[PDB]
This record gives C-alpha cells, sequence and structure tokens, in this order.
C-alpha cells in the first residue's frame, strides 16, 4: 500500500520445532527429524519481506527473525538454515553480558545490505 | 553435551600449544649448556682474584 512495516519473528526455532511435530504426526518421511522441506518453511516466509520498486509505491516490510541456539552452536541445522536466508545476522553471546553489554558479537555479526542503510552522516 | 568440531578446535589448539612449549624447552636447554661456556670462561678470572686477595696480615 506504500507504508513501511516491521515484523519481529520471535523464535522461528519453535515454529520449526512445531512444524516438525505437525509433519511427524502426518508421518511425513523425516535430517534431525526435521522434514526435507523444513528449509522451504522459512525461505518462502522471510522472502515476503522486501523493498517494492517505486513503481509499486516504495513499500517495505523488515523482518527480525529469532533463533534459540543450544550451547551457542551456530552450526546447528535450524540456525544454518535461517542464516543462509537472512541478509546478515546479529549474534548475541551471553559469553559477554556476564563486559560489553547488549551482547553483540561484533566478530560474527554481519549486515549484507549494510552501509547502503546508514545515512551520509553514519556512512562517513 | 557439547560439540564435535568444537572438540577438534580444542585438540588442535592444545597440540599447537604443546609444540610451541616443547620448542622452547629444548631451546632453553640449549641455553643451559651455553651457560657453562660463559661460566667456565669466567672460572680462571675468579681463581686469580682470591689468589691475589689472599689478604695481608
Amino acid at each position: 500500500k506504500g507504508k513501511h512495516v516491521l515484523v519481529v519473528y520471535d523464535d522461528l526455532s519453535k515454529q520449526a520445532a512445531a512444524y516438525r511435530e505437525l509433519s511427524l504426526l502426518l508421518r511425513r518421511p523425516p535430517r534431525e527429524a526435521y522434514p526435507g522441506d523444513i528449509f522451504y518453511l522459512h525461505s518462502r516466509l522471510l522472502e515476503r519481506a522486501a523493498k517494492l520498486s517505486d513503481a509499486k509505491g516504495g513499500g517495505s516490510l523488515t523482518a527480525l527473525p529469532f533463533v534459540e541456539t543450544q550451547a551457542g552452536d551456530i552450526s546447528a541445522y535450524i540456525p544454518t538454515n535461517v542464516i543462509s536466508i537472512t541478509d546478515g545476522q546479529i549474534f548475541l553471546q551471553s559469553d559477554l553480558f556476564f563486559g560489553v553489554r547488549p551482547a553483540i558479537n561484533a566478530g560474527l555479526s554481519v549486515s549484507r545490505v549494510g552501509g547502503a542503510a546508514q545515512i551520509k552522516a553514519m556512512k562517513k | 553435551m557439547a560439540s564435535l568440531r568444537d572438540i577438534k578446535t580444542r585438540i588442535n589448539a592444545t597440540k599447537k600449544t604443546s609444540q610451541i612449549t616443547k620448542a622452547m624447552e629444548m631451546v632453553s636447554t640449549s641455553k643451559l649448556n651455553r651457560a657453562e661456556q660463559n661460566a667456565k670462561s669466567f672460572v680462571p678470572y675468579m681463581e686469580k682474584i682470591q689468589e691475589v686477595v689472599a689478604n695481608v696480615a
């Protein structure tokens, strides 16, 4: 319609944890019990967030998906999936908020779009 | 509990640590048997000082 939206997906992990159930109840042939399509699950979703061309009213929906990592193992099935998808990610260690607070691991955290986002004030 | 590829990172880290360690042990063992060389080389000068410093009555 031409307005800007912001969608926070809080804990996509539980969705997948759910959908697995859903799929396993329907006895869908099961890596890590998650359905082969468990990727497509989040793909066709986060994809629906973008910036519509000015031919379409310059509208946008920003997505802030969440993922609950056990032990901080970023190599886990779900996490690689959600990552291979989003444009960048911000990884929060607790390894830290027990020094630098809002635990933001400056090392791994990326932004693909980044810099094209910040205004000329930030950029320089 | 824990990882696997996070258990490899630790092994290899430890290994490269032992390497660097044992390096220097041998290296510092090579600097003991040169301490004599400059220990010996000083043996005479000391002898021929207390021999001089025999001390007048």
